[PDB]
């Protein structure tokens, strides 16, 4: 297991996929096409706003 | 793989895969059916010879 994280907007997490193109699936962070595992999101506003 | 991205452009590139191995399978069946053919016209020719 490896597990990554970070904070982003929620509309972006569309781009946390496979072979995305945008500004956090280019220039920030990327999916392999192969890519294997699972995505995990939630809403952080109570303490990230 | 210039319109679309790595991970969507492989199912077209499996089907394009399958539909040309699929068009060449029956090729390879025919020639073999053909050329199955033409040793029997061949054998005949040389015992007629």
């Amino acid at each position: 297991v490896y597990a990554d994280s970070f904070v982003i907007r929620g509309n972006e997490v569309s781009q946390i996929a496979p072979g995305q193109t945008g500004n956090i699936a280019d220039y920030n962070y990327k999916l392999p096409d192969d890519f294997t595992g699972c995505v995990i999101a939630w809403n952080s506003n109570k303490l990230d706003s | 793989l210039s319109r679309l991205d790595p991970p969507e452009a492989e199912v077209q590139i499996d089907r394009l895969i399958t539909g040309r191995l699929q068009s060449l399978q029956t090729y390879v069946t025919q020639q073999l059916i053909r050329a199955a053919e033409i040793r029997a016209s061949a054998n005949l020719a040389a015992t007629k010879m």
